[PDB]
RNA sequence: CAAGUCUGGGCUAAGUGGUAAAGGAUGUGGCGCCGCGAAGACAGCCAGGAGGUUGGCUUAGAAGCAGCCAUCCUUUAAAGA
């Protein structure tokens, strides 16, 4: 992915709003400057590469760095990103939040219930080097019941998740039944 | 009306049915009130001029009742005591009863369920003649509580106080509530008919038909015409001819016979309850 | 003095009685509603059941005539199989199961009525109503 | 209905409804949600009416989560009554719900199915409301 | 479904028409024959 | 009723203006993204629109066309169990 951005000197962050514009700021334990990309571009982005694809800022001093959305602060009342924060890579191990993918019908797929994605992002940690992608998670063996979550999982060449192990990554439950009453 | 009437009726058909046997008077086995069997509406409709006029007889005129029947879902066991002492003619019977229900159209079955004794041999007879009673008014309407297996299994007795009669009314007792506590159902009467129709008007007839509470059940080809089978409730199954003849502008004729007797779907459960 | 006929009626094994359709469109037939549950019942002595369609075609001097097809493709699947019934809910249920080779056995049985001249799509008509009713294919 | 189980005041003050939402503008569980538009108040009741009859329209459907939660105490005099002789008895109960608020959301359901359950719940709702996806509900920690 | 405040399509076959500042709403059914108001 | 029927650009066609809401709408202008695009599209005409097979279960009977499921095959230019 790429992205056109461009340095801001600091000059009125709500003019560029009203401008088109988008005020943002990139950094790491190196540098951190202000910055800014237009909308079309950053939600033709952001609503697919998200905060799992890297995305390759190009800026008009040459440079085009590597970094992750690692915030996007809303505007609550109409949802319209007010600010981003571009998290620069480098070479170090840097934890991230890598995709989970749901790869097979559990078997309340046949039984009922719903496959419950409790958490389809999780916390590992990697050098930027391996970019690893949707981990796959096995389901079948799943009935509307118990579930599944601790690091039970395919971990590439050198991924070491920076969970628990313990969160409940995704549990099957009940549908709801429409002739089902309690009140009374 | 008044009994009054009541007679101004009796001479009504005592020489009208001579002026046309073309009719049938009826007296409803199990309600006073009398049928007056006709062969079209004009028919019966002219009479209730000449009837109420030429006889001056002023009754009333709408339609039949539905004989239903009482009885039970839940399978239940009560106790059954009934005992007075105080000085004398004692009074002491008491019985324990295993009611069960049984299938729309089983009957009536009790069971000499006791073992050594506990209930003497004398006074079977008359606990039987008890519960086979009680049976009459039913828990819900009043009507003949049937389709239905009992089992007396118990109920003990003594050797001075103990009556055929005192025990007539315990058993009389253990199922006057069994049924008021297996959750009782108000069964209703199901009629067999047979519309012969040219399948011309067939279409509709068989409309008409279900959205009549029945539930259709074939039709095997007849000469020109064809003919229609299925089950229905009396209730609304009334005037039919004046229907059937509308659907078939004449071309139209059925039969009727009696089948079973079925439950009411519960929205006529509450509604029955007049 | 009726007018002519490629009638395509649909008549099972066994019932044949002179009751529609087999009286409207073989009114104008003349035909020998009663030569049929003989020269057919005869022939379906040996199946018993299955539905056999036919052809009855009339002419001039008032004869008649009649060619039958093959029984339901659900048919001979569901002795193959000591079946009866489908299976209610085709799919998930298994009551039964036919081989690579019973489904390529049943597909000679009917290739001269589907289409296709062979048995590699042939079968496949077979290996689909499978899951039609509910009986998966032994491999 | 829905309500507190247990309360350290029976009877609350009203305060009054500013813009922003304070928290829950985002998905963070099912698929697709249903946000407030308008400020306001709304009942148990309301929440209920709405709750049912989203299960109701898709009859063994997947999981509905009603991400608002009642808890202030909905005052009112009796009728016919002068004003003084202190507060009021309660009522009802209602989630104070201010715009940009996730209201419900559905999860596991087709999406023909879910933007019909939705649309009608915004129905039982007194206040203007929004469908929405999940887009860009990542992070919001 | 003639005259109401929330004129809708009841079945393909309905069109939503305009004439006189008013919409109406015909069909083929003269039911969906609508009309707000 | 004292002082521009003032100048340049834009919207509104109901007298809106000249005071009301949810909720309706091919209103009318204006920005947008995303599909099909003359290797013939939109409306369009004449055409074909099938055979396994009335899929299986259920039912009085369900044959694409109550309703459960299931949705493979086929000969094709193409035709959904
Ligand atoms: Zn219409």
């Amino acid at each position: 992915y790429r992205l056109k951005a461009y340095y801001r000197e600091g000059e009125k962050p709500s003019a560029l709003r009203r401008a088109g514009k988008l005020p943002g700021v990139m950094y790491n334990r190196h540098l951190n400057r202000k910055v800014y990309v237009d909308l079309v571009e950053f939600d033709k982005v952001f609503r697919q590469a998200s905060i799992h694809h890297v995305i390759v800022l190009e800026l008009p001093d040459g440079q085009s760095l590597p970094t992750l959305v690692r915030q996007v602060n809303l505007d609550k009342r109409r949802r319209r990103p007010e600010h981003v924060d571009f998290f620069v890579l480098s070479d170090e191990p840097v934890e991230m939040y890598v995709p989970l993918r749901f790869v097979g019908t559990p078997a309340g797929v046949r039984a009922g219930g719903v496959l419950q994605e409790i958490h389809r992002d999780i916390l590992v940690k990697v050098s930027p080097r391996n970019i690893p992608e949707f981990i796959e998670v096995d389901v079948s063996g799943l009935e509307i019941g118990d579930s599944l979550h601790a690091s039970d999982l395919k971990l590439p060449p050198g991924v070491e998740l920076a969970v628990s192990p313990e969160e409940t990554i995704a549990a099957v439950v009940p549908p709801e039944d429409v002739e089902k009453l309690a009140e009374e | 009306k008044t009994k009054a009437d009541q007679e101004k009726l009796s001479q009504a058909l005592a020489r009208l049915a001579e002026e046309d046997p073309t009719f049938r008077v009826s007296t409803h086995p199990e309600t006073g009130q009398t049928i007056i069997s006709g062969m079209g509406e004009l028919h019966l409709e002219i009479i209730v001029d000449r009837l109420k006029r030429e006889f001056k007889v002023d009754a009333n005129v709408g339609k039949p009742q539905v004989a239903y029947r009482e009885t039970i879902t839940k399978p239940v066991d009560v106790e059954g005591k009934f005992i007075r002492q105080t000085g004398g003619r004692g009074q002491y019977g008491h019985v324990k009863i295993k009611v069960e229900p049984l299938p729309r159209g089983s009957g009536f079955e009790f069971v000499n369920a006791i073992v050594g004794g506990v209930i003497p041999k004398e006074y079977i007879p008359a606990v039987q003649k008890g519960i086979e009673e009680a049976m009459q008014s039913g828990p819900l309407i009043g009507f003949p509580v049937v389709d239905i297996k009992v089992t007396l299994y118990d109920g003990s007795y003594h050797e001075v106080d103990s009556s055929e009669m005192a025990f007539k009314i315990a058993g009389s007792m253990a199922i006057k509530e069994a049924v008021q506590k297996g959750d009782p159902v108000i069964l209703e009467p199901i009629m067999r008919v047979e519309v012969t129709t040219p399948e011309e008007y067939m279409g509709d007839v068989i409309g008409d038909l279900n959205a009549r509470r029945g539930q259709i059940l074939g039709m095997e080809p007849r000469g020109n015409a064809q003919v229609i089978r299925a089950f229905v409730p009396l209730a609304e199954m009334f005037g039919y001819a004046t229907d059937l003849r509308s659907k078939t502008q004449g071309r139209g004729s059925f039969v009727m016979f009696f089948d079973h007797y079925q439950e009411v779907p519960k929205q006529v459960q509450e509604k029955l309850i007049k | 003095k009726k007018v002519v006929a490629v009638v395509k009626l649909q008549l099972p094994a066994g019932k044949a009685t002179p009751a529609p359709p087999v009286g409207p469109a073989l009114g104008q037939h003349g035909a020998n509603i009663m030569e049929f549950v003989k020269a057919f019942n005869a022939a379906t002595a040996n199946m018993g059941d299955a539905i056999v369609p036919v052809e009855i075609t009339i002419y001039a001097d008032r004869s008649f005539t009649f060619v039958t097809k093959t029984p339901p493709a659900s048919y001979l699947i569901r002795k193959a199989a000591g079946l009866e019934k489908g299976a209610h809910k085709p799919g998930r249920e298994k009551v039964g199961r036919i081989t690579w080779e019973q489904v390529l056995e049943i597909a000679k049985q009917k290739m001269p009525d589907l289409n296709t001249t062979d048995l590699e799509a042939a079968a496949r008509m077979i290996a689909g109503s499978a899951r039609s009713m509910g009986v998966e294919v032994v491999g | 209905m829905l309500m507190p189980r247990r309360m350290k005041y029976r009877k609350q003050q009203r305060g009054r409804l500013k813009g922003a939402t304070k928290g829950g503008d985002y998905v963070a569980f099912g698929d697709y949600g249903l946000v407030a538009l308008e400020p306001a108040w709304i009942t148990a009741q309301q929440i209920e009416a709405a709750r049912v009859a989203m299960v109701r329209h898709f009859r063994r459907g997947g999981k509905i989560f009603i991400r608002i939660f009642p808890d202030k105490p909905y005052t009112k005099k009796p009728l016919e009554v002068r004003m003084g002789k202190g507060k009021g008895n309660v009522e009802g109960y209602v989630a104070v719900v201010k715009p940009g608020r996730v209201m419900f959301e559905v999860a596991g359901v087709t999406e023909e199915q879910a933007m019909e359950a939705l649309r009608i719940a915004g129905h039982k709702l007194p206040i203007k409301t929004k469908i929405v996806r999940r887009d860009a509900y990542d992070e919001a920690q | 479904m003639k005259v109401r405040a929330s004129v809708k399509r009841i079945c393909d076959k309905c069109k939503v028409i305009r004439r006189h500042g008013r919409v109406y709403v015909i069909c083929e059914n003269p039911k969906h024959k609508q009309r707000q108001g």
